[PDB]
């Protein structure tokens, strides 16, 4: 059970590719994004398709972290270069890595 | 002077027709609620598969057909595509209370052309039994490209030398986005297979036969997604709804004017100029603003895609395809 | 007399016709495993597309012609969608162990219409060369907001008295909530563009011809839909499969000779009649569950829905469509 | 890093308005929801569309409130007005929100 | 407020009634079960539809469990079994159950 | 000898025709980028309603047929499928770095079928003129099963001497997994409901004549998913490209003259001996690989996916559906 930091970005659907390449320049070994829906006074969403098929409009990424100062420090780049014109909410939670090859290492967890 | 005779017994023959019967029935059962949804998956191989019969058709009359006579209407578009985001910088911009990074941002998805207000016309320039180009659908990529990057070129222009000077937009990056992105890659593929290849078993049999019938699909999304954005220019000021009402009669006046010098300088088809103002009055509202936030992303969403969504699409197909086809059907053969 | 021999040899005819052959092929199948599924995005624009035919072939016959002849069907309607949860709240609930929150809910949807069970019925009219009305279609919206509406009022003012008194409904916004939704503002936009435009450009070519296609890929979910809750019903009483197995025989046939005072008082069509039988006969499953969960939520939603899906559409596809042609067929024409 | 508290609840797909507008109304900031799929022993999910098409027939909403109290407060309205005739699951993580503009207000967090 | 284990398994897609085998013989009162996409260098994703239309490839199990060895009980099963050819990582959360009937009890939370 | 002369003017006009047109227009866009994208809503109704079809028109035609001819052939395929996979067991696997799980994994997707590159020579076959049997499209069953089978189980009996003996394969449960699939229960669907029933009013008028349309949709996806796995096989060795690209040819021959054996024995169509030889030289890419991924754990996705879909797919289709055609058109009738 190695101790993580699990970084959730939930944000416009149209940063999909540009979060990514934040994420994967980083340094984290990887992320988990899924299509989400939601509500927060900032509620424009182009997204592409017509609005009225847009169940869902959001994504959010989840990041597992090995570090604190690398979760701030995706979440920095992300903030400073994209919510002051986007929508967006960054949180942090806790967690810890049971099982994973490129999180564990050879040794595992 | 025959042309308000020729409008109004030509705008309710266009109402009582299904081009126009769903936009209108689309917003009216949006009004009344309706949680009917067309969804993402049939609406998306629905724009594909339209555009691709607009590029089949555009296609196979392009290759047994002399390519001089193209050259006015695609110089043409490509200086009018540039022409609207400049009338907007100089007219819409210059309000009391309205945004210049906005204004720009309106007049850049004018500019552009919509692919719903498009196959609209086509399909009501051979229903009321006047030859038009077939390549002339083709022309839809001129006037888009010019007309969005047009807009994030003269926004950062501007906004440069409001925090450099008073308190470097990479050309290509923003029309190799906006050229493989879908609903024109999908009729530039329709373009390549008509020009190398002979579609035509598959052209009459599936692509000519349900496309009047998947347009009305279409129809129907474009007007419940006018009415899901009819509450969103009610939180900027009121001269967008002023400019959405007026520019698509401007922008086709100064569209077949500025094509009817083509059929007095090289042959062109007089329901070609008809087709080229349906596509300089109409605004893009679906491949148009995934651009113009990603390249104006300090603009107002709620202004640019509220007036060319609510207003600009339901009025270029309203009272402007009549408005072109019934003076293009006075002013010479119909 | 003549009808058990117009029955059998119409039961086979309808069960090798692929609009219930589809529906016991999709049984089959489920039966026996098939990770094949119909997603939802082609199943949304199946159940529309069906509907805005039968409303754009109705809207059209009905304003060429008096609408005084509409009187006693739509009529005859609403006064049966009421009358069918009366007789669940007084033979259904009045057995040993069964909840009348349940049987007022099971009621419930067998008075309401279903378009699968309907489509199926306008198919095999026109199959057998049946001069049906074609204003029938028009009369699905009738007997599906009563009979929902008088099920959830019924079982309010049952448990009001069980908890007040022992131990309210507003009335709009149920039936405001059932119009527009899906499956029927698809409908009533289908009549609306038939009364007062003129689409039959997009009729007869797009609506028309992949109708009875459509209505095949629609038929081989509904039996897919039916095996999946065939285990479902196997969790409340043993008189729900015996009401769900006899309750379309005897609701069409206090249907069909309600519907017999028509063409004798004013001119209908006796291919409407069996049109009216088979609407009264089909139990909703797509858009009636969504209500009486909302409205009874203390009812068991496997009691109602395992009845009108497993039991109740295939018989009212199976030996109830061809029980009432016959019989249409025998008493008078064919 | 303003400290909240991440309330989920998993519900049927048909509560979709009706649990929306008792987020509104409690005065939390937004929510995020997202159609999922599951198995909890009162598996019968009418939901609109037919059976065999429900691939995801459950929806998840995840509301970051500022306060504990506030989540207990949604969480209360919804199982007393619900969870009594419907199905449903509601839990509280925590979380660390980093970055956003109604959550943190003009100041940041 | 009964405090339980929100146990995450994010593996590929067609492992979907596989590991929901585990988690109903393991003695879990249910999973929650949501389609992802993601990135993480073993990328490849077979998934019975074609490839240019897998805009999600991943599942996402949530599994609450009321005490800690059973989490590390599903889990294990899992990676011994199928982590060795499968994609997949696998971490623990905290949470506090407020509301539920299979995991509370008669008795309430 | 007339072979060379009617091969490369029969690739042109299989080049030019739209059943290959798309393959390669969809290759080419997808090099270029194009965020277009059809949904897996419509790919997959897509897959199903032709595989109907191909259901549906050998169901009809072998329920009027004596059949004693079906005999060889479906025999002639049960062989050739469990050829296949120990052909690349004794050729494949013999490179010097190359893993033998693969090369058994990958002979086991060339053993078995494609709907995609079987729906093509159906087409094609009947745009040439030639008369090909209508009940070898019930030929997808065989040579789809028994070479997927034979591969897991040979792969097994691989594995087990190598931690067993040197450091049990459940037969049942393979092939009644990959039998109630996707895109198999479609067609065994299709097949019934044509012995039995008589879907004529469906086939000819829903399922007939969008079949080539939307066989151009479906080759065009085929397309986009050969070019995202073409920088896949550039993970695992240089061999996997040699055997793509000449197996197609290699298993199509000792298919031919494995299938000339009937019309010399039993009344064969021989137009159904090149549609015996394209179902042999296709590969799955769509159904195989789910199998060979459950059964086959240990095996390299990269090396076995990316050498069916990339090169395997296209060649099949390019220069393989002309190249028997051709071949069959010199060595008798066309
Ligand atoms: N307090 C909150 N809890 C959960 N999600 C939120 C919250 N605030 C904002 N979001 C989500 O953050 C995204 C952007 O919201 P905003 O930027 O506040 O308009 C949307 O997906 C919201 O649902
Ligand atoms: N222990 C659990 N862990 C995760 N999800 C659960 C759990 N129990 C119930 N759920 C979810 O809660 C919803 C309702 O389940 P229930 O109300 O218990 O039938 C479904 O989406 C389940 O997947
Ligand atoms: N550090 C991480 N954070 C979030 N998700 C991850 C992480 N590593 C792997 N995943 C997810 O785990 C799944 C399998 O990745 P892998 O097995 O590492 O290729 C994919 O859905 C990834 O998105
Ligand atoms: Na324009
Ligand atoms: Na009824
Ligand atoms: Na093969």
């Amino acid at each position: 059970a190695k101790p993580a930091n699990k970084l959730v970005i939930v944000t416009e659907k149209i940063l999909l590719k540009k979060i990514a390449k934040i994420i994967d320049e980083s340094g984290a070994k990887g992320y988990t994004v899924m299509n989400t829906g939601g509500k927060g006074s900032r509620n424009v969403r182009s997204s592409g398709q017509p609005n009225t098929s847009d169940i869902e409009a959001n994504i959010k990424f989840e990041i597992l972290t090995e570090t604190r100062e690398m979760a701030e420090e995706i979440a920095d780049r992300v903030a400073v270069k994209y919510f002051n014109d986007y929508a967006g909410i960054i949180y942090i939670c806790s967690a810890e890595v049971l099982y994973g090859h490129t999180f564990c290492g050879p040794e595992g967890c | 002077m025959d042309f308000l005779s020729n409008f109004l017994t030509d705008f309710v023959g266009q109402l009582q027709s299904p081009t126009l019967a769903f936009l209108i029935g689309g917003m009216v059962i949006a009004a009344l609620g309706t949680q009917l949804v067309i969804p993402e998956a049939i609406s998306t191989i629905i724009v594909f598969m339209l555009l691709t019969k607009i590029g089949l058709t555009g296609g196979m009359a392009i290759r047994n057909s002399n390519l001089t006579e193209m050259l006015l209407p695609v110089a043409f578009s490509v200086i009018l595509g540039i022409l609207i985001v400049f009338i907007a910088r100089f007219t819409l911009a210059k309000l009391p209370n309205v945004r210049t990074v906005d204004a720009l941002a309106t007049g850049g998805l004018f500019g552009a052309v919509s692919g719903s207000t498009m196959a609209a016309a086509l399909t009501t320039l051979e229903e009321s039994k006047i030859s038009y180009e077939a390549w002339a659908g083709a022309l839809y990529p001129f006037m888009d490209i010019p007309a969005l990057v047009t807009a994030i070129v003269v926004a950062n222009i501007y906004l440069n030398k409001r925090k450099r000077k008073s308190a470097r937009v990479k050309i290509w990056p923003i029309i190799e986005e906006s050229l493989q992105g879908p609903a024109l890659s999908a009729m530039l593929l329709g373009l390549a297979l008509g020009i190398f290849t002979k579609p035509e078993s598959v052209y009459e049999g599936f692509y000519d036969p349900l496309f009047r019938g998947l347009l009305s699909i279409l129809m129907l999304i474009m007007g419940m997604e006018a009415w899901s954005r009819i509450g969103e220019l009610r939180k900027v000021a009121q001269w967008y709804v002023v400019y959405s009402l007026i520019a698509p009669i401007v922008h086709g006046f100064i569209a077949f004017g500025l094509g009817m010098i083509a059929h007095y300088a090289t042959g062109f088809s007089l329901g070609g100029v008809v087709v080229l103002a349906v596509i300089a009055a109409s605004s893009s509202d679906i491949s148009g603003p995934p651009t113009l936030r990603a390249g104006i992303p300090s603009a107002n969403p709620s202004a640019y895609i509220g007036s060319s969504t609510a207003i600009g699409t339901p009025i270029a197909i309203g009272v402007c395809i009549p408005l072109f086809i019934g003076l293009a059907q006075t002013l010479g053969a119909g």
